[PDB]
Parts: structure tokens; sequence; C-alpha cells
């Protein structure tokens, strides 16, 4: 259909249109009955309670997408070429992109081979030259993503302050990334947005955390993502060591957004701040919500 | 070669069972190896075989051959390479009149 277009960018940069307009131009089409593709798998926890069990929170699970493709051509030699190219477009160590484009834009999922593919029919595939490949791919990050929004603020003043416009249009919280130049003392927002995950949802409404003073050449990446360390110095210095049990704790909650303040002081040569905000969605397509 | 010579069809080889009869014998009777008399090539029925008399004309006698077959197909071939006839069942039926 023209309302939905599914593409794959392989690990080698190959482009395949598996469904939608232009499907099968590269020889590979998408078969029906694809599972764990739309909604992010979330499991809920329950503890015993007075009336049965009480809700105790949710945990999102990694995606296990099991789907199938047809590799087809009129001649067995070119079918073999197409089948080899399709196999080359995948790996276990490194991930390939899977884009879904609809009237709500284009959202992609990074997927890798969970196990070896199951190709061909019961007989040798050169007879039909049109064979199915069963793919069991996995998404370690189960959220459908868009291109992250990047903002740059550079200044030549010793002391300066700016407001970054930030907004979470997705249905899941996102974690902000900062890239701060050195030297200088940076103060970054860590607003809770009403999140009671530390019982300080409104006490931390305007929370700002002051990063440690940076020496020359100590450019820092400050990622609030729990997967990675918060402070990473580009030169290998232990910048987190001089930070005294303080941290970025709060993601950008869905439906929330404001002009978050970033302050720079004691910067003899000015400074540059880069803000990266991810755009995570639980579905390949969804209308905006607020 | 012309078509008639290639065909080389003979009508005399068409045999019509103008008068048919069925003879049954107990299992202890020595089986009939042939019905041709060794001395003069006449019709010789072994002792112990007794006719069932008249039977229906419209029904006739029907001989049924039933084949049980299995298809052997190879991995590198689309059609079955061979067929095996596991067994061949023979039956015959007719409608006897006499009591």
């Amino acid at each position: 259909t023209d309302f939905l277009k599914i593409e794959l960018i392989g690990r080698d940069g190959s482009h395949w249109v598996l469904s939608g307009p232009g499907m099968g131009q590269q020889g590979v089409t998408l078969n029906p009955n694809l599972q764990q593709f739309y909604d992010a798998p979330v499991k809920t926890l329950y503890v015993p309670g007075p009336f049965g069990e009480e809700y105790a929170g949710k945990r999102v699970q990694r995606r296990e997408i099991v789907f199938s493709v047809q590799a087809y051509d009129e001649d067995p030699d070119t079918w073999s070429t197409v089948d080899s190219l399709w196999r080359w477009a995948w790996d276990y160590d490194e991930e390939s992109e899977l884009r879904v484009s609809t009237s709500d834009g284009t959202r992609f999922l990074k997927v890798r081979l969970m196990e070896e593919p199951k190709p061909y029919y019961e007989k040798d595939p050169h007879i039909t030259a049109d064979n199915p490949i069963v793919m069991t791919v996995t998404a370690t990050f189960p959220y459908w993503q868009d291109e992250p929004e990047e903002l740059i603020w550079t200044t030549l003043s010793t002391e300066d302050m700016t407001r970054f416009p930030v907004r979470n249009d997705g249905d899941v919280p996102v974690w902000l990334k900062w890239t701060l130049t050195a030297p200088g003392l940076w103060i970054l927002p860590d607003f809770s947005w009403g999140n009671d995950m530390y019982s300080r949802g409104r006490e931390d409404l305007g929370r700002t955390v002051a990063m440690p003073e940076l020496v020359a050449g100590e450019h820092v990446s400050v990622d609030s993502d729990p997967r990675v360390q918060t402070l990473i110095a580009v030169n290998g210095m232990p910048t987190q060591n001089r930070w005294k049990g303080n941290d970025l704790l709060y993601p950008l909650m869905p439906g929330k957004g404001a002009e978050i303040p970033v302050q720079l002081k004691n910067a003899p040569e000015g400074g540059a701040c880069k803000l990266t905000r991810p755009r995570w969605y639980s579905r390949p397509w969804s209308r905006p919500g607020v | 070669t012309d078509f008639y010579t290639i065909k080389d069809a003979q009508a005399d080889l068409a045999i019509a069972p103008l008068n048919l009869t069925v003879l049954l014998a107990p299992y202890s009777t020595t089986p009939a190896t042939t019905l041709e008399s060794p001395t003069d090539g006449s019709l010789a029925i072994p002792p112990g075989y007794k006719s069932v008399g008249h039977f229906e004309k419209q029904a006739g006698l029907t001989l049924g051959n039933e084949f049980d077959s299995k298809d052997i197909e190879a991995y590198g071939e689309p059609e079955p390479i061979r067929t095996i006839i596991n067994k061949r069942t023979t039956t015959f039926d007719f409608a006897m009149y006499q009591n």
C-alpha cells in the first residue's frame, strides 16, 4: 500500500524496499505475519496485595521480530546474487536499520540477527529461483526512533546563559545528551518534569546541576542515558572524580518541554554547548499526542 | 513408412469372452498350473474345481486391479524421479443365479 513503506538499510549500506511503493525492485519482498513489529513489548510487575496483586511497575523488553521475505528473480543465477546480497545486508555484531515511513513521518529501528536465517524450501532453491528467508532479528533498543534533534549554542563571553527549547512529542521518556567544550564551568538543567522516581518530582522542578570546572582540552560528553557513563572526558581525565556524588537523574517525560537554561561561567575563550534530544516512539506510526 | 504399416494393427488379436464361466475349488485342491490338456491341447479342468453355474449377463464379470504407489522425488528435481508400486490387489466380482 501507499500508506506504508518499509525499507531496510543493511550494515553495508544496501537499500531494500520490502513493502510499499517500489517493493520488490531489489528482488526482495516482505511476507505477511510479522510479529513484535508494532508495539514495544512491555511487561508489568505485580506484588501480592489485599485484593489479589498490586501493580508494581513496568519493564520494557527487547524486541524479537520474526518475519519472512521472498527473494525472487526469473533466472537462478541472478536469484543467487540477490540472495547473497540479502544475506550480506545482515549481521549479528553490527546492526542494520529498518525504516517505516507513513503519513506520520519516517521512524527506524536498529535490528540485528538474533540467530541464523532459515532460507529456501525443502528442495534446492535454484529450481524455483523464488524462495523465502525466515529472519529472526532482535532490537536491543525496542523503541522506534527518529533523527535526534540537535541544537548548538556557541558564545565568546566569559559568562553567558542561554535557553534551549526542548519538547518530548513521543510517548516514552528520552534522555538528553550534552557536548560541552572546555575550559569553563557549566551549569546544566536536570528538571524532573514532575517525575517522582526519586520522590522529588516538584522539589526538582527547576533543578540545575553544576558540572566540575573543566581544564583546557577537557571537552566533556554528558549523557544522561543510563546505558553510558554520564561524564566522559575526551582526553581520558577522570572528570567524574571531582563531582561529589551529583548526577543527571531525570529524563524528558512525554508531553513535557520548556526553555531549559544552560549557564557558562569562567570561560576565558567562550564555550560551545551541543544538545542532542532523541525522538523515541513505541510504534512505527502514531498521531501526535498531547 | 505409411501410417497403416506403422500401426500394424490386427483385429484377430481382439478376443471377446463370448461365454465365460467361473470354477471354484477347496483350498486343498491342487492348483491349476494350466488349462491346456498335455495330450491334445484341449480344455482340461483339474479335479476338484466345480462351476458356479449361470451368472448375470448385464453385470458381467468385473476384474479390478488396484495399485498402491509411492512417489520418490529428489532434492534437485521438481518432479518425482521415480514411482514404486508397493502392491497390486486383484479382485473379481459377478452375480451368480443358482442356489
